[PDB]
């Protein structure tokens, strides 16, 4: 019933972000949702003296519509206030995500800070200036909400952690990550006990992960019965690339097999010395890299390459050529490029939350306006990472393939 | 006039005090006009005489441009008052208005002066009528001043709250709000509608908002924000493309402005060569000499603007449909309509988004632009009738490294059809001569050379002046295309050149790449391979030593 005073970082004004145009259907879904939230006291209409704004989106997590707020800019502008992570969570065999964001609506928001949560339901064709609201309670998606609720959350979870000491519970924004080494049936039972415990204590709740099976995918070299000059040139070029990461790689015996000026389709027998050199290079790629250490002060970066036939490769790093994690997602196709990319982004971000406790900054292989138009059609998570848009085609594709 | 509306609280920016801009002396005639205007405004409650304690001032002026009017320079008070929720910048687009049996235009008279101003803020609007002697008639505002930062957003807000009631008990009357105007439409009997208008008038008059009587209500055609609104159609206002011997930067900006404006209804407007002229642009005063292509473009625009064109309004009951046609090199044009020859609106798209591109890429971007604009104007995406076949587009978007969202569309066979002019090979070509190419340039003397060595024993070096390592690496590829048969394998060490060719462009800013494209189209099979430089890979090392010596 009492509010927790919230501040913005010194010398920083509230967010002023443009609301994106929406289809009539998503606007209609937002008006219904916001009428009900206004009747419940969670939001109130505001006047023209509030200049701030945060974008809102209608998504589905899924037969009914849900409202998602892009508080990325407000989170940057209050972060001092909201900025631990357990390293054991990635080790657990099963990890289940629980949406606990509805519990934030029990807690009133600092009256002086509410104006910074302003948002706009847009009109079509600029017919109306748009419907304006701000938040009376802690909004989902604001990094201040789990931080203010944190004491209540510890209090509710204390009995359960007492009962189950080997079970890991990590909270990131609106979600709880719950890790065990138990058998899958025992795990889902322990999850359901925690749900019912939360439900009987007034926290409403609506994802099974297995980080014990993740890994930084090793570089793979082709295996062919007959090699052409072109195949050896590709091979030598890929090995030359990997030699920036793995120092012991050599290509002298392989490139010797091309000495002269040969037709690209000419068949070259893989001689012994060259075959040993290739076999040695296959062994060095099995061993992992060294000196790749995570730095909590630096931003995580994710790159993604379209590989075709529903496959997408990705790398997470903080410094070039120092990958912390690599991976390859596949889609068992009704599918399209945007659906697969949206899904890959959410998977990578979830993996990143589990492993390091923050979201990476994505370099997305898509045109900005195409992403801005369609990203909500398949977005089911309650968070939103940073992103930018790039091309970088060259050979990155075939090397991570 | 002044309304019983609640006020909006207003603050100055934190740490800022009110303006104290001293008043300039005014002609005795202007002092007299101000005195009679202010006594009439004090009489109406809009302003009030204040004591000598108010330390704030804002300069006041009077002009007739007879009808003397009072103008107040609020620049300093504006710089000191808080920001507000931005009033409507975007205006409605005529093509998104839903046709209505009846439409009425109400001008609210003295709109701002009818809305009260926050009590605690009135002291900062203080102004003084000058005394020839110097003396000093201090005043302050009680209503929204004209030219103050807050008036548009606070009047907007107030009018929304005022209208809420009538709207509720009249949920079938559409009431657009825009500045100090209201545009009311309905599908009723001219009589019922009129009566409903008169009700809204009297309701607004109960809140202090005067509105026009039939004898004074504006009539169609409506000249509004550069448009012409008729009852059943809309178009843009007269566009006069000037005729000049010499053209400045500023003249070209105004010219592409008007042409961009005309393109929303006149199909076929092209602006790309003209806006190419403003690249380094610099000062709006610099004379920019016109290109032959800019002259032809402008001349084709005047041909189009010779014929009158109109758009129709929206019927949410009929499908929304978009067609796209190629309009030359990199230039595209589109129509959006519900009835096959009755256009809601048109537009164009002529962006290369890079030095090189291809037709299918540009068409997909055009569709993207249309999608975004449809959501803005109608709240939905259209159906697409496009001059490209599924095999063409599917091949492209499958092979394309960038994620793409291709709508459901219907091939319309109307040349020129969008096609892939060529396709590189995916596998090396048997029997085709293999060209090992390389180029080099001296980064100081700017001199260079392009050369090849093939597997048949042919070698060649061509010399180059005023060039760079990047350009010579493209010239080496061009040379191998020139000297080869209809099938050719090419091996380069240039990541630069490989990236340009692998993208498979069919149009370019650089004539060299344009030349390479002409060669690629005449070939039957081209395979392009890449190898790391200076790694002694056969064939590549020979051309390097060749173009290096
Ligand atoms: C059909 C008869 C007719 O005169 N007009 C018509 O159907 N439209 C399209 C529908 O537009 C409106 C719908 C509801 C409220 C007002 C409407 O008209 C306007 C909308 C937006 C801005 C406007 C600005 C002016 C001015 N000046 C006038 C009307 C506006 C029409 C649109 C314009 C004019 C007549 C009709
Ligand atoms: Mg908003
Ligand atoms: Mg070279």
């Amino acid at each position: 019933i009492e509010t927790v005073p919230v501040k913005l970082k010194p010398g920083m004004d509230g967010p002023k972000v443009k609301q994106w145009p929406l289809t009539e259907e998503k606007i209609k879904a937002l008006v219904e949702i916001c009428t009900e939230m206004e009747k419940e006291g969670k939001i109130s209409k505001i006047g023209p003296e509030n200049p701030y704004n945060t974008p809102v989106f209608a998504i589905k997590k899924s037969t009914k519509w849900r409202k998602l707020v892009d508080f990325r800019e407000l989170n940057k502008r209050t972060q001092d206030f909201w900025e631990p992570h357990p390293a054991g969570l990635k080790k657990k065999k099963s990890v289940t995500v629980l949406d606990v964001g509805d519990a934030y609506f029990s807690v009133p928001l600092d009256e002086d800070f509410r104006k910074y949560t302003a948002f706009t339901i847009p009109s079509i064709n600029n017919e109306t200036p748009g419907i304006r609201y701000q938040y009376n309670v802690l909004p989902q998606g604001w990094k201040g909400s789990p931080a203010i609720f944190q004491s209540s959350m510890t209090k509710i979870l204390e009995p359960f952690k007492k009962q189950n000491p080997d079970i890991v519970i990590y909270q990131y924004m609106d979600d709880l990550y719950v890790g065990s080494d138990l058998e899958i049936g025992q795990h889902r039972t322990k999850i359901e006990e925690l749900r019912q415990h939360l439900l009987r204590w007034g926290l409403t709740t609506p994802y099974e992960l297995h980080p014990d099976k993740w890994t930084v995918q090793p570089i793979v070299l082709p295996e062919k019965d007959s090699w052409t000059v072109n195949d050896i040139q590709k091979l030598v070029g890929k090995l030359n690339w990997a030699s920036q990461i793995y120092p012991g790689i050599k290509v002298r015996q392989l490139s010797k097999l091309l000495r002269g000026t040969k037709a690209l389709t000419e068949v070259i027998p893989l001689t012994e010395e060259a075959e040993l050199e290739l076999a040695e290079n296959r062994e060095i790629l099995k061993e992992p890299v060294h000196g790749v250490y995570y730095d909590p002060s630096k931003d995580l970066i994710a790159e993604i390459q379209k590989q075709g036939q529903g496959q997408w490769t990705y790398q997470i790093y903080q410094e070039p050529f120092k990958n912390l994690k690599t991976g390859k997602y596949a889609r068992m196709r009704h599918t399209n490029d945007v659906k697969q990319l949206t899904e890959a982004v959410q998977k990578i971000t979830t993996e990143s939350i589990v492993i390091w406790g923050k979201t990476p900054k994505f370099k997305l292989p898509i045109q900005k306006e195409t992403w801005e138009t369609w990203w909500t059609e398949y977005w089911q998570a309650t968070w939103i990472p940073e992103w930018e848009f790039v091309n970088t085609p060259p050979l990155v594709k075939l090397w991570y393939q | 006039p002044i309304s019983p509306i609640e006020t909006v609280p207003v603050k100055l920016k934190p740490g800022m005090d009110g303006p104290k801009v001293k008043q300039w002396p005014l002609t005795e005639e202007k002092i007299k006009a101000l005195v009679e205007i202010c006594t009439e405004m004090e009489k109406e409650g809009k302003i009030s005489k204040i004591g000598p304690e108010n330390p704030y001032n804002t300069p006041v002026f009077a002009i007739k441009k007879t009808k003397w009017r009072k103008l107040v320079d609020f620049r300093e008070l504006n710089k000191r008052t808080q920001d507000f929720w931005e009033v409507q910048l975007g205006i409605p687009h005529p093509a998104g208005l839903k046709k209505k049996k009846s439409v009425t235009v109400l001008d609210v008279g003295d709109a701002y002066f009818s809305v009260p101003l926050d009590e605690d803020f009135r002291k900062y609007t203080a102004f003084t009528i000058p005394s020839i002697n110097n003396p000093g008639i201090r005043y302050q505002y009680n209503v929204l001043p004209q030219g103050w930062k807050g008036s548009p957003a606070i009047f907007q807000s107030s009018m929304t709250k005022i209208l809420e009631p009538f709207a509720a008990q009249n949920p079938d009357i559409v009431i657009y709000q825009y500045m100090d105007d209201l545009y009311v439409g309905s599908d009723l009997e001219i009589g019922q509608h009129r009566t409903k208008i008169e009700e809204l008038r009297q309701h607004l008059l109960r809140w202090g908002l005067t509105t026009p009587d039939k004898k004074h209500q504006k009539e169609p055609p409506f000249l509004w924000m550069g448009y012409e609104l008729h009852p059943d159609k809309w178009t843009v206002q007269p566009i006069v493309l000037p005729e000049k011997d010499s053209w400045t930067v500023n003249d070209i900006q105004k010219l592409v402005g008007k042409l961009n404006w005309a393109s929303q209804i006149y199909p076929g407007i092209k602006v790309r060569q003209l806006s190419k002229l403003l690249r380094g642009t610099k000062a709006l005063t610099e004379v920019i000499p016109l290109t032959e292509e800019a002259e032809l473009e402008l001349a084709e625009n005047r041909e189009i603007l010779k014929e009158p064109v109109h758009g129709v309004y929206y019927d949410p009951s009929k499908d929304l449909i978009a067609e796209i046609q190629k309009q030359g090199q990199g230039q595209w044009t589109y129509q959006i309509y519900q009835e096959p020859f009755k256009n809601l609106k048109t537009g164009k798209y002529a962006r290369m988004r890079g030095a090189h591109t291809n037709d299918v890429k540009q068409l997909t971007e055009a569709v993207q632009k249309i999608t975004t604009e449809s959501i803005v104007i109608w709240g939905k995406t259209p159906k697409f009738k496009l001059p490209i076949q599924k095999e063409t587009w599917e091949t492209w978007w499958t092979e394309y490294w960038q994620a793409t969202w291709i709508p459901e569309w219907e091939f319309v066979n109307t040349p020129p059809l969008v096609k892939l002019w060529y396709q590189l090979e995916k596998e090396p070509i048997v029997g085709a001569e293999t060209f090992y190419v390389d180029g080099a340039a001296n980064r100081e003397t700017k001199l260079g050379k392009a050369g090849y060595v093939t597997n048949k024993g042919r070698q060649k070096v061509v010399p180059l002046t005023n060039t760079t390592n990047q350009k010579t690496e493209l010239q080496a590829i061009y040379l191998a295309l020139q000297d080869s048969g209809l099938e050719v394998n090419i091996v380069t060490d240039s990541q630069y050149a490989l990236g340009i060719i692998q993208a498979q462009p069919d149009k370019s800013e650089s004539e060299l790449v344009n030349q390479i494209i002409e060669q690629l189209i005449k070939k039957e099979k081209v395979y392009l391979a890449w190898v790391p430089a200076h790694k002694g890979i056969g064939g590549n090392e020979q051309v390097d030593k060749l173009v290096s010596a």
